[PDB]
């Protein structure tokens, strides 16, 4: 029907305007998240550059970890929270079949929302509000806050995030995160200078809220940029749709004419 | 006007479509087109009638989402959604059959599902009891049997 | 031979330069950082970062927390929280702050807060001292 087509045409319209502003939106925001990339890229390399030049390995033997995830509360972003939520699957799996007991945190309403229902007991704790404002030290110092204040010593940890490569490209990484005493007894830490555990232990507090604050400004970097993309491919597969559709209601269309014009002149021969 | 006016003096209706014929499924059954006066919980049995009711209600919501799928992309959809989804394309290809007839053009050896495999496989699926094998298994097979014995040449 | 990557969450003052001495107040006391210096890591208090180039010239910042480590290679990275410069200040405020958060120590009672207090204490003394 003429008025239907025209109806499901306007709907299809609508919602490809809608990816087309939130696709510039995406990349309005892409811009300022490859720019406040670069000091926080230094800085959080610059964090990790000790445990990569000290060489800590972390242990083998022990069984408390802790499994941090990086995600954002907002959708449409593409294969970045179902690629968070396959590695820390994936890794869950590995951990346990050792036996290794495996806690849980997500930063990030969907990667929650995601790994809840298999993963309900495995968790800690969750956060939200992450996604609508480009990320700050502040965030990851209260993250790390409500990590440490949890009662749960894990031994060894990890978070992943999406390490953004290039506007088109992102890998989910997996960096480490050790504990006090893996750094203390670790031989290699014996060429450094006044160190006692309180020292290190006010170290390691602050390199985890650098590490999560790295995390994040990466994070959200690859997050814009996969909806940046996303947007793309839906705005074009709606112009699909409405080229299929724009035939469709000219094939109505001239149906209509033809039933019209044969009506009148069958209405008009009968005399 | 001729089959419109066909449609009062039947009493089953098996409507074929081109959009699934083109989709590969044969026979080209509309699952959601063809109805029945016996499709009743007092002449099948209560069971065969949940049964189809569930395979239709799940294939009606499949095509609901075809337009969300289409253009905002698979990994945008509920989990639920996804379930719903994977189980209606397998639920699509188990409905297609091998015919004993078309077995000149085609080359697969055509088959006879008797009532109650047929009632049992779709329980089985709708039930979610075979999640794990691709939707590919169930592409033009007789039972189920064949089915998971094709899932299992799958590798 | 020293390869200095000073840098805040938000900015990055320096990286991989190449200066003659920085002097840092860990909180474990002050100390200063030349080539080939002991490998050390140590966590910081509010205090002065004087920054000396190869030239003579001294950069002078402020750092309220944060983190330097010292490697082998002589290559030190200074990870500071909020490091400013020391334009961005004032005395007024920074010595109203420290009767305010005094006042409060004095009327506190709980360890957790008189703690508490007692850092912002610190940080703005530390801030007073070291602006003039």
């Amino acid at each position: 029907t003429l008025k239907d087509i025209t109806r499901r045409l306007k709907s299809i319209k609508n919602i490809q305007k809608i990816t087309k502003s939130m696709k510039m939106v995406a990349a309005a925001k892409y811009a300022r998240a490859e720019r406040e990339l670069k000091p926080a890229r230094i800085y959080g390399l610059g964090s990790l550059a000790l445990y990569e030049k000290a060489d800590i390995k972390g242990p083998e033997d022990k069984k408390k970890h802790l499994l941090i995830g990086v995600s954002s509360d907002r959708g449409l972003c593409g294969a970045i929270h179902s690629s968070i939520a396959k590695q820390m699957k994936s890794e869950v799996a590995t951990l346990t079949a050792a036996g290794k007991e495996v806690m849980l945190v997500g930063i990030g309403d969907k990667i929650r929302g995601i790994l809840y229902r298999t993963h309900s007991d495995q968790f800690l704790v969750a956060f939200k509000e992450v996604g609508r404002k480009p990320p700050t030290f502040g965030d990851a110092s209260v993250i790390a806050l409500e990590l440490l204040n949890s009662g749960y010593e894990f031994d060894e940890g990890s978070i992943i995030f999406n390490k953004f490569r290039s506007v088109i490209s992102y890998k989910t990484e997996e960096k480490p995160i050790f504990s006090l005493n893996t750094v203390a007894s670790a031989d290699s830490m014996s060429i450094y200078d006044d160190i006692d555990a309180d020292v290190l232990q006010n170290y390691q507090e602050y390199n985890l809220a650098n590490i999560i604050y790295y995390s994040l400004k990466e994070s959200t970097t690859s997050e814009q940029s996969a909806r940046m993309t996303a947007m793309d491919n839906a705005s074009k597969n709606a112009s699909e749709m409405i080229d299929k559709l724009t035939l469709t209601f000219n094939r109505t269309r001239q149906a209509v004419i033809t039933k019209e014009l044969i009506e009148i002149i069958s209405g008009a021969a009968a005399l | 006007p001729a089959p419109a006016t066909t449609f009062a003096h039947l009493d089953a209706t098996t409507v074929l479509s081109r959009a699934i014929a083109e989709l590969g499924i044969y026979p080209a059954v509309d699952p959601l087109d063809s109805t029945s006066r016996i499709m009743d919980p007092n002449i099948v049995g209560s069971e065969h009638y949940d049964v189809a009711r569930g395979v239709q209600k799940i294939l009606q919501d499949y095509k609901s989402l075809q337009d969300i799928i289409a253009i905002l992309g698979m990994d945008e959809l509920s989990e639920e959604d996804k379930l719903t989804v994977s189980r209606a394309r397998k639920i699509q290809r188990f409905l297609s059959q091998p015919f004993q007839v078309a077995e000149v053009f085609t080359g697969h050896m055509g088959k006879l599902v008797p009532l109650k495999e047929t009632i049992k496989g779709f329980q089985q699926i709708l039930a979610g009891e075979y999640d794990h094998l691709p939707e590919q298994a169930f592409y033009m097979v007789g039972p189920i049997e064949e089915a998971v014995a094709k899932a299992d040449k799958l590798a | 031979q020293m390869s200095f990557t000073f840098a805040s969450p938000t900015q990055v003052f320096f990286n991989g330069a190449n200066v003659r001495q920085v002097d840092v107040p860990t909180l474990t006391g002050a100390f200063g950082i030349l080539a080939a210096h002991v490998p050390t890591l140590q966590v910081l208090r509010p205090g002065l970062v004087v920054v000396h180039a190869e030239d003579g010239t001294t950069s002078k910042y402020f750092v309220s927390s944060g983190s330097i480590a010292v490697n082998a290679d002589s290559s030190v990275q200074l990870l500071a929280e909020e490091a400013v410069t020391l334009d961005m200040l004032d005395l007024g405020a920074a010595k109203a702050n420290l009767e305010k958060a005094q006042a409060e120590l004095v009327g506190t009672a709980d360890e957790a807060t008189r703690a508490e207090i007692q850092i912002r204490i610190e940080a703005n003394e530390a801030l007073v001292k070291a602006l003039e």
